[PDB]
């Protein structure tokens, strides 16, 4: 039920508490809460090998802003694969690759990662973060999320 | 105006009551699928703040991981009882919809209990779930809609966004994917390069990879049929995923120790 090298006991112990299930309006007859369902994964039929066509379809309308962000210390879905992917989409208004900053309390401005921008699409690295960017770098993740929602530059 | 029946009254583990309204219930997917949602309204101006859908990957993993361990308003503590407020919560500036998807994931279920699915069925079920969300929360129909996700949601989100873009009633404004699976070929090729340059493979394994898997500059570590190449890639997969290194964070320890 748990992916390798991960410990999901804290969330599992919390969500399996009967009073928590009642507060979350969960019907009592439903089975125990598991972080990852092994049976769903085993029976899952993967159909697409690339999202190239999906992103090109979304970018054609020029109505939506797209963001691909990766923690640079992750090996499951490494930053380079997604950087290669965004670059391969060959979009207009290509900007020079630049670092993006985050202000840390009294520790001052720090490089949170690097931004590669194109028209309606940007690729971002989160320096020192793994597969779960908001868990590893919560301040950098919020700063990036805020800039994304408000359509502001990532720098 | 809103499903008052789905509203969370007093959540256990919280020392202080939230300033925002929160809901937990079910969204109707395709067929007999009932997808469990946990919706957290914005801490600042919920009526005008954007609606943000969050999907975790797997396939088969719960989006409640995103809430309780990643960017939710409160995070679960190691005791598995206490919840502490998150000062970097994504709900500070957005109405965040955490959806346990597909059916069978976490508290989500189906009446026939058949959880065998695919990319196309998942996108359509997620689309119908979003339609149900807007029927349950009609005051959020005109709000800016953003579709966000992690890992396998790199497939979930763009496929869902393709369906959402065809629906003019949905005010789609963008999409964000965190450490997402966008291409198996781009991911597999980059990982072998990542492994060597992060010091997981030696010069002997790399020289063998460069000589056998590659032609001049271009390397094929995805669907190559060269004999020494397939052998070297089997060793790369063993070092990266089954040797005691945390695949999700190279510099973090492996929970439960090295096998
Ligand atoms: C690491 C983690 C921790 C908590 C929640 C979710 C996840 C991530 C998804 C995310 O980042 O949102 N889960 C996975 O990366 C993952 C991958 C899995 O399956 C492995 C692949 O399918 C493979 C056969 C291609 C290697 N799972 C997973 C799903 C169900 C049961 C066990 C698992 F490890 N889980
Ligand atoms: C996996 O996670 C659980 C939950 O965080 C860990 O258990 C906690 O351990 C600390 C320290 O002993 C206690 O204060 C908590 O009360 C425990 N919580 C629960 C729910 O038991 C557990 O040690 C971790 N296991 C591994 C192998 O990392
Ligand atoms: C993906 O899953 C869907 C849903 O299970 C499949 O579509 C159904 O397939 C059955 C059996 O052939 C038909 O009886 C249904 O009428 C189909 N439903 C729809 C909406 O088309 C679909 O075939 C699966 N795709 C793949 C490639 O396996």
């Amino acid at each position: 039920m748990d992916p390798p090298c991960t410990n999901t006991t804290a969330a599992s112990t919390y969500l399996n508490n009967p009073y928590v299930r009642k507060a979350l309006n969960i019907p009592e007859q439903l089975p125990q809460w598991d972080m990852c369902n092994f049976l769903v994964n085993l029976q899952y039929r993967r159909l697409y090998r690339s999202m190239n066509s999906q992103y090109l379809k979304l970018l054609s309308s020029q109505k939506y802003q797209i963001l691909l962000y990766n923690g640079d210390v992750d090996m499951a879905c490494n930053f380079m694969g997604d950087e290669w992917f965004v670059d391969s989409l060959n979009q207009k208004m290509e900007v020079q690759r630049r670092p993006w900053l985050v202000k840390y309390g009294d520790s001052g401005e720090q490089i949170a990662g690097f931004v590669k921008e194109f028209s309606h699409i940007a690729f971002l690295t989160i320096k020192g973060a793994g597969h779960m960017v908001p868990t590893d770098k919560p301040l950098a993740a919020f700063t990036m999320f805020s800039r994304f929602l408000n359509k502001q530059p990532y720098e | 105006r809103a499903p008052d029946q789905d509203e969370i009254q007093r959540l256990p583990g919280l020392a202080k009551q939230p300033s925002f309204r929160q809901y937990s219930g079910y969204l109707k997917g395709s067929g007999s699928k009932h997808l469990h949602y946990w919706f957290v309204e914005s801490q600042k101006d919920p009526e005008n703040s954007p609606v943000v859908l969050w999907l975790n990957g797997g396939p088969g993993c719960s989006s409640l991981d995103g809430l309780l361990t990643e960017h939710g308003p409160f995070l679960v503590q190691p005791d598995g009882v206490t919840l502490e407020y998150n000062p970097y919560s994504w709900n500070l500036i957005a109405n965040v919809l955490y959806l346990e998807s597909p059916a069978g994931v976490g508290f989500s279920y189906s009446d026939d209990k058949f959880y065998a699915t695919n990319d196309t069925e998942v996108a359509q079920s997620n689309f119908e779930a979003l339609q149900d969300f807007f029927r349950l929360f009609p005051e959020y129909k005109n709000n800016k809609l953003f579709l966000t996700g992690e890992s396998y949601a790199g497939i979930y989100i763009p496929t869902l966004a393709v369906l959402v873009m065809q629906d003019p009633s949905m005010n789609l404004q963008g999409l964000a994917v965190g450490n997402g699976l966008s291409s198996y070929e781009q991911n597999d090729n980059s990982l072998v390069y990542f492994a060597y340059y992060h010091g997981l493979l030696g010069n002997r394994l790399w020289s063998s990879l460069q000589t056998h898997c590659c032609s001049q500059n271009k390397c094929n570590f995805y669907d190559n049929k060269d004999l020494e190449c397939v052998t070297n890639l089997q060793e790369v997969a063993r070092i990266v995923g089954n040797s005691g290194l945390n695949i999700y964070n190279l510099y973090a320890p492996c929970a439960g120790g090295v096998p």
